[PDB]
RNA sequence: GAUAGCUGGUUGUCCAAGAUAGAAUCUUAGUUCAACUUUAAAUUUGCCCACAGAACCAAAUCCCCUUGUAAAUUUAACUGU
RNA sequence: AGAGUGUAGCUUAAAAGCACCCAACUUACACUUAGGAGAUUCAAUUGACGCUCUGA
C-alpha cells in the first residue's frame, strides 16, 4: 500500500449555510439579510444593497419580490461589456432582481400647534 | 377648522422637499435609479433628443429637433436643445437633474458644450442628498 | 410656499390662529426586547430607556 | 429516498363509464362525505398520521362527515388508501329541531329522521 | 427555475460560440482559407 | 418536475445553429436600446411595471423654409446665434398643448381636479403678477411665484 | 472508607408524559454544549396550506391565506438520551 | 399591349428610425470624436407616369 493510501486529504469542510434568509411575501424590515452566496445570483434590484460578499440586504420595510429584468451593467465590467457584444443581435440576459415593495411612508404632516 | 391631520397628495412636494425616497438599490445595473429628474441625452441620425424623465417613466419637458418650430434657423443643434431645455425646465419648475453618461460620451465636445449651456442657464447637476431622520 | 404675507392674511382677512405642521417620521422599528441578547452590545438596553437619566425606584 | 407522494391531475377524473357504473353523477353533486377508516395509521408515513389525527378518525370503524371542499378534498386524497368515502345523501330534508333524538345513520349513506322500531 | 415555467431564462452560454489553423475542406463546393498577397 | 412555457421565451426565434452570420452586438448603444424595447413590452411572466407600474402646403413651406436657410449660408457653424424668442412663439402657437398635457399629467391635475377625463389646451394663456410698473413676475406652467409676489391680481 | 472514563448491585402499591441532526474534547468504554423529554405559568399562532415566487456552468424541496384542527413561542427548573 | 407595385436600400406615422460615407485612434475590421446626404410624379380611396409576367 503505497501512493494511494490517502493522500487525496483537506475534503473536512462543514456547511457555509449560504441561501434565502426572507422568502417572497414576507415582511422584511429595513436592515435585513435577504440572502447570502457567492457568485452574483440575485442581482440587486429596486430598494436592495450589496455589501462586500456579493450578498442582498433589504433597505425599506416592505414586502420581497423577484422579477426578471433585462442586464445592462456598468462599462466599467470589461468583461460583461466583451459578453454582450459577443451575444447576437435579438439577445437578451433576462437576470433575476429583487425588489422590496415599500408599505408605509416615509413621514405625515401632522399638526404641531395653533399660533 | 383645522383636521387633526394634514394630508398632501401633490407628488412634486415630496420630490421638491428632499424626502422623496429614491432607488437605493440598482447599484450593478447602469444606469442608477437614484435620482429624481434623471436627465437623458439620445442622439440619433439626422436628429437629437434631450429629456427629462421621472423614476416612473413620465416624460416631464423635452426638447426635439422634430418640434417644427426649433427646426428653423451639430454641435450648434445640440447647444440650442440644451438651452432650450434649460429654459423649459426653468419656467416649469424643475431645478436639478442627473446625467449618467459613457466614459467616451462624457469625455466628448458636445456633452461637454451642454454641460455648459446647462450651467449657464442656471440649472445645476447633482441634487442634493435626502435628509434622513 | 411659506412666506410672511401668509401671516399678514391670516392674522387680518381671516382672524384665526393659524396652523403649523413639521412632518414627523414614523418612530424607530425596534424589535422585541430580548430577554438574553447574548451577542448584542451594552448599547442594548439604551434602546429601552426613558430617558437616560438616572431613575431610582424607592429607597 | 421516500418523498411525500403525489397523485397527479388525470387520477382525479370521473368518466361518463365511471358515473354509470356508480350512482353519483356529476350535475348537482353531493355536499358532504362519510369518512369511515379502514386501515391503521402504523406503518404509514407521519404526515399520515398527523393527517388522520387533525381528521379525527382514532377509532376505526366510525362514521365522519367533513366538507366537500378543494381543502378537504386534497386532505381526504392524502391517506386516501386509508379511509373508506362515500356520500351522504338524505331522503328527506336535513334534520330540523324536531328531528334529532330519533336519527340513524344506516348503511350505503341513508341518514333518516324517522328512524323507528317497528317492521313495515 | 427548473418546475416554473419560466425555466431557461437566462441562457447565454449556447449563444456564444467561443474557442484559423489548417481548414481547407475542398470536397464539396467550399473553398478553403484564401490569401491575397498585395504586392 | 418540469411544466411547459406558457408564452414564447425569449431568445428563442434566434437561436439557430448559424450563430456566426447574425449580427453580432459590436457597441453598446445598440444593446442599450434593445435593453429599452424589451423592458418596454408587456411581458407574460413579470416585469418592473407589475408593483411600481392642410398638412401639404404646412410640409412644403416648411420645406422651402429649410432649404432657404441652409442655401443663405450658416458659415458660423465650424458657435451659432439661434434666438430664442421666435422659439418660444412657435412653441406657444404650435406644440404649446402638447408639452402643457404632459405637465399637467405629471403633475397630478386632470385626475386630481377633473377627477379624469385628460383633454388638451386649445387656446394659450399668459399670466404675470404686476410687482408695482416692473419688473413683472410671469406665472408660466409650474412656476416658482411667492405668495408675496401673488398679494395683487395680475395681468 | 485512597484513587479508578472500569465489573457487580442499588429493597412497598398504582396512574400519566416519555428515543436523540451535530460539534468540541491528549477524545470516540468518559465529559460539556446543542438537540429530544418532564414540571408551573404568560402569550398566539404551530402542521398539510393555493396562484405565485426560489440558477449560467427524476422521486423532489422552502414560504404559503380560506380549510381540517389545537397546537406552537417564551419564562424558571433540573435529571435522563 | 391585359394585369400588378408605387415614403430614399429596409420599416405603414404619410416627414421619423435604421442603413451609408469622407477626416482622427485603428498595422487592419470595429466601439468611438467631429461632419454629409437624401422620398410621398400630379388632379377636390378616385384617372394618367419609374418598374414588373404575356413568339410583343
Ligand atoms: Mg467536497
Ligand atoms: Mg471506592
Ligand atoms: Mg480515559
Ligand atoms: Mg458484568
Ligand atoms: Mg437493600
Ligand atoms: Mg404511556
Ligand atoms: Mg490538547
Amino acid at each position: 500500500k503505497s501512493g494511494g493510501s490517502s493522500k487525496n486529504l483537506g475534503g473536512k469542510s462543514s456547511g457555509r449555510r449560504q441561501g434565502i434568509k426572507k422568502m417572497e411575501g414576507h415582511y422584511v424590515h429595513a436592515g435585513n439579510i435577504i440572502a447570502t452566496q457567492r457568485h452574483f445570483r440575485w442581482h440587486p434590484g429596486a430598494h436592495v444593497g450589496v455589501g462586500k460578499n456579493k450578498c442582498l440586504y433589504a433597505l425599506e420595510e416592505g414586502i420581497v419580490r423577484y422579477t426578471k429584468e433585462v442586464y445592462v451593467p456598468h462599462p466599467r465590467n470589461t468583461e460583461a461589456v466583451d459578453l454582450i457584444t459577443r451575444l447576437p443581435k435579438g439577445a437578451v440576459l433576462y437576470k433575476t432582481f429583487v425588489h422590496v415593495v415599500p408599505a408605509k411612508p416615509e413621514g405625515t404632516f401632522k399638526l404641531v400647534a395653533m399660533l | 377648522a383645522v383636521a387633526p391631520e394634514f394630508t398632501n397628495r401633490n407628488p412634486r412636494n415630496l420630490e421638491l422637499l428632499s424626502v422623496a425616497r429614491k432607488e437605493r438599490g440598482w447599484r450593478t445595473v447602469f444606469p442608477s435609479r437614484e435620482f429624481w429628474h434623471r436627465l437623458r441625452v439620445i442622439r440619433t441620425q439626422h436628429h437629437v433628443e434631450a429629456l427629462v424623465e421621472h423614476q416612473n417613466g413620465k416624460v416631464v419637458v423635452s426638447a426635439s429637433t422634430r418640434e417644427w418650430a426649433i427646426k428653423k434657423h451639430n454641435v450648434v443643434a445640440c447647444e440650442s436643445i440644451g438651452r432650450v431645455l434649460a429654459q423649459r425646465c426653468l419656467e416649469a419648475g424643475i431645478n436639478f437633474m442627473v446625467y449618467q453618461p459613457t466614459p467616451w460620451e462624457a469625455a466628448s465636445d458636445s456633452m461637454k458644450r451642454l454641460q455648459s449651456a446647462m450651467t449657464e442657464g442656471g440649472v445645476v447637476l447633482r441634487e442634493p442628498q435626502r435628509i434622513y431622520e | 410656499r411659506w412666506d410672511d404675507s401668509v401671516t399678514y392674511i391670516f392674522h387680518q382677512l381671516l382672524d384665526m390662529r393659524e396652523p403649523v405642521f413639521e412632518f414627523v417620521r414614523p418612530p424607530p422599528y425596534h424589535p422585541k426586547q430580548k430577554r438574553f441578547p447574548h451577542r448584542q452590545p451594552l448599547r442594548y438596553l439604551d434602546r429601552y430607556r426613558d430617558s437616560h437619566e438616572p431613575t431610582y425606584g424607592i429607597y | 429516498k421516500f418523498t411525500r407522494s403525489r397523485i397527479p391531475e388525470k387520477v382525479f377524473q370521473a368518466s361518463p363509464e365511471d358515473h354509470e357504473k356508480y350512482g353519483g353523477d356529476p350535475q348537482n353533486p353531493h355536499k358532504l362525505h362519510i369518512v369511515t377508516r379502514i386501515k391503521s395509521t402504523r406503518r404509514r408515513p407521519y404526515w399520515e398520521k398527523d393527517i388522520i389525527k387533525m381528521l379525527g378518525l382514532e377509532k376505526a370503524h366510525t362514521p365522519q362527515v367533513h366538507k366537500n371542499i378543494p381543502s378537504v378534498n386534497a386532505k381526504l386524497k392524502v391517506v386516501k388508501h386509508l379511509i373508506r368515502i362515500k356520500p351522504l345523501k338524505l331522503p328527506q330534508g336535513l334534520p330540523a329541531e324536531e328531528n334529532m333524538s330519533n336519527t340513524c345513520l344506516k348503511s350505503t349513506g341513508e341518514l333518516v329522521v324517522q328512524w323507528h322500531l317497528k317492521p313495515v | 427555475y427548473k418546475t416554473k415555467p419560466t425555466h431557461g431564462i437566462g441562457k447565454y452560454k449556447h449563444l456564444i460560440k467561443a474557442e484559423v489553423r489548417a481548414i481547407n475542406l475542398g470536397t464539396d463546393y467550399e473553398y478553403g482559407v484564401l490569401n491575397i498577397h498585395l504586392t | 418536475r418540469r411544466t411547459p412555457p406558457l408564452g414564447p421565451m425569449p431568445n428563442s426565434d434566434i437561436d439557430l445553429s448559424n450563430l456566426e452570420r447574425l449580427e453580432k452586438y459590436r457597441s453598446f448603444d445598440r444593446y442599450r436600446r434593445r435593453a429599452e424595447q424589451e423592458a418596454q413590452a408587456p411581458h407574460w411572466w413579470r416585469t418592473y411595471r407589475e408593483y411600481f407600474g392642410r398638412t401639404q402646403q404646412l410640409l412644403e413651406r416648411k420645406q422651402a423654409i429649410q432649404e432657404l436657410r441652409a442655401n443663405v449660408e450658416e458659415r458660423a457653424a465650424r458657435t451659432a446665434s439661434v434666438p430664442l424668442d421666435a422659439v418660444r412663439a412657435e412653441w406657444e402657437r404650435t406644440c404649446g398643448p402638447y408639452h402643457k398635457q404632459r405637465l399637467a399629467e405629471y403633475y397630478g391635475l386632470y385626475r386630481d381636479l377633473f377627477h379624469g377625463a385628460t383633454f388638451v389646451p386649445r387656446v394659450p394663456l399668459h399670466v404675470a403678477y404686476a410687482v408695482g410698473e416692473d419688473d413683472l413676475m410671469p406665472v408660466y406652467c409650474g412656476n416658482e411665484v411667492t405668495p408675496t409676489e401673488a398679494a395683487q391680481a395680475p395681468e
